[PDB]
Parts: C-alpha cells; sequence; structure tokens
C-alpha cells in the first residue's frame, strides 16, 4: 500500500560509505513453522537453498527487545527514528499480541557476499490473521 | 507592445508552452511501460492534459 | 536462450554452477533465467547439488554425477 511503501521509503537509504537496503512486508502466504519461514527466506533470496539449515538459531525474544535495538540502529545511523512507522505496522498486524523470531545462526548466508557489514532480519509471527512480516536490514560498503 | 505582451511574458509565455506542448513532448518521450516478467502486459499513455 | 547456459554448465564442465554467477557475463531478466532453470529441472538435464565448497548455494550441473570432496 502507500503507508507500506513509506515505511519502505524509510529503510531504504545510503550514507557516506555505507549502504542499507532492507524494508518490511506482511503476506498471509512450533513445529510447522519451521519450514513456513524458510519458504519466506527462499523467496527473499532466491539464489540460496534454505531446507538445509533446519534446526536453526530462531532466537525467540521479546518484539519489546527487538524493536528497542531496531531502534536505537536507527538512532545510530543518523536516521531519527519516526514513531508513525510502529503503528502502521501495527495498523496492519496487531503489533501487540504476537510473537517475534529472528534468524540470527552462527554463519549468516550473507557473510560471502562482498561488501557485508552486518543485518538485522526480524520476524513476527501472527495467529489470528496469519500475518507474517519479513523486517529486514542489510548494510553493505560501497 | 507591452499592452498584448506584458511584462511578465517571459514567466507566462513559457508556463503556457510547457502545459501545451512540452507536456505532450515528455509522455511521447516515454510512453510504453514495458513488464519484463510476462512481456505482454503493457502500459501506455495516450495524452496529457492539466 | 536455454543454449548459452548449457555451455555455461560445459565452462564449469566437471563441479557446476551458481545462479547469480550466470549474470557475470549474461546479465539477462532475473526472472526468465529464474523460471527456466526450474523447468530444465523438468527437463531432466541438470540437477541441484550441493555444494563441495562453502554451502548454502544453488549449485546446478548437469547429469554427471560427479562432485569433489
Amino acid at each position: 500500500e502507500l503507508d507500506i511503501e513509506r515505511v519502505n521509503q524509510t529503510l531504504n537509504f545510503e550514507t557516506n560509505d555505507c549502504k542499507i537496503v532492507g524494508s518490511c512486508d506482511i503476506f498471509t502466504t512450533s513445529r510447522k513453522i519451521f519450514a513456513y519461514l524458510i519458504a519466506i527466506l527462499n523467496a527473499s533470496y532466491p539464489d540460496h537453498d534454505f531446507s538445509s539449515v533446519e534446526p536453526t538459531d530462531f532466537v525467540k525474544t521479546s518484539l519489546k527487545t527487538f524493536i528497542s535495538k531496531f531502534e536505537n540502529t536507527l538512532y545510530s545511523l543518523g536516521r531519527q527514528p519516526e514513531e508513525w512507522v510502529w503503528e502502521v505496522i501495527n495498523s496492519h498486524m496487531t503489533l501487540s499480541d504476537c510473537v517475534l523470531f529472528q534468524y540470527s545462526p552462527s554463519n549468516s548466508f550473507l557473510e560471502d557476499e562482498p561488501g557485508y557489514l552486518w543485518n538485522l532480519i526480524g520476524f513476527l509471527y501472527n495467529r489470528k490473521r496469519k500475518r507474517v512480516a519479513y523486517l529486514y536490514l542489510i548494510c553493505s560498503r560501497l | 507592445f507591452l499592452k498584448v505582451k506584458g511584462l511578465v511574458k517571459q514567466h507566462l509565455d513559457s508556463f503556457n508552452y510547457f502545459v501545451d506542448t512540452d507536456l505532450k513532448k515528455i509522455i511521447k518521450a516515454n510512453q510504453l511501460i514495458l513488464s519484463d516478467v510476462d512481456p505482454e502486459f503493457y502500459l501506455k499513455y495516450v495524452d496529457i492534459r492539466v | 536462450e536455454e543454449a548459452l547456459v548449457y555451455s555455461y554448465i560445459e565452462a564449469s564442465g566437471r563441479e557446476g554452477i551458481w545462479s547469480k554467477t550466470i549474470k557475470a557475463r549474461t546479465n539477462l531478466h532475473q526472472h526468465v533465467v529464474l523460471k527456466c532453470l526450474k523447468s530444465l529441472e523438468s527437463q531432466r538435464y541438470v540437477k541441484s547439488v550441493k555444494s563441495v565448497k562453502f554451502p548454502t548455494r544453488k549449485i546446478y550441473m548437469l547429469y554427471s554425477l560427479q562432485p569433489s570432496v
């Protein structure tokens, strides 16, 4: 939509000698969910298989702890993070009563990408609406 | 001279040229939208008016 | 378009090819070559083997059955 386009215009930028490309998306298409996210990873990056690493590191952390450093890195990149974003992703998904996941293994699949610096990948599973957002931030260097 | 022209004609005639001639010569310079996935779903702009 | 990717497998010849190294010489449409290899998997020519090298990348090779260690 338009608001999703705005919050994606937020998360794609480049400062002096760094280039961050990430976005959020919401779409409806813990034993059964292990395959439900690797398809999102396959469609997100159609050059790496994600059926390989099945017992991965999904750090089932608090979403408040996640959005804390998700806001701290936007302070840390000179962005002054705009608060309405966190209502907009609420307004499509009912951010309060939902659980968060995070693909952060030992060695992620972007370490071989040249110019890689760091990532921040957020999964937000919903139960009543089945609306999983794939919030991802990839900081590169050019 | 100044009756039918005026003194702000260098602003007025240029903007009248843009909304009556140069809007067409921008639409015609890039008329068509080509979808790379399924190269049949095209999209072209016939004309423009404000 | 399906014949130049055959020679690029033959450019690899023995090990295989990764799908984003296709764009090093082709740089064609990223989705046309995305669905071409799915039908080429259905063509029963190529197969999706796994990397002897650094893993977690789509390695494709014709029916040679020839990996390394």
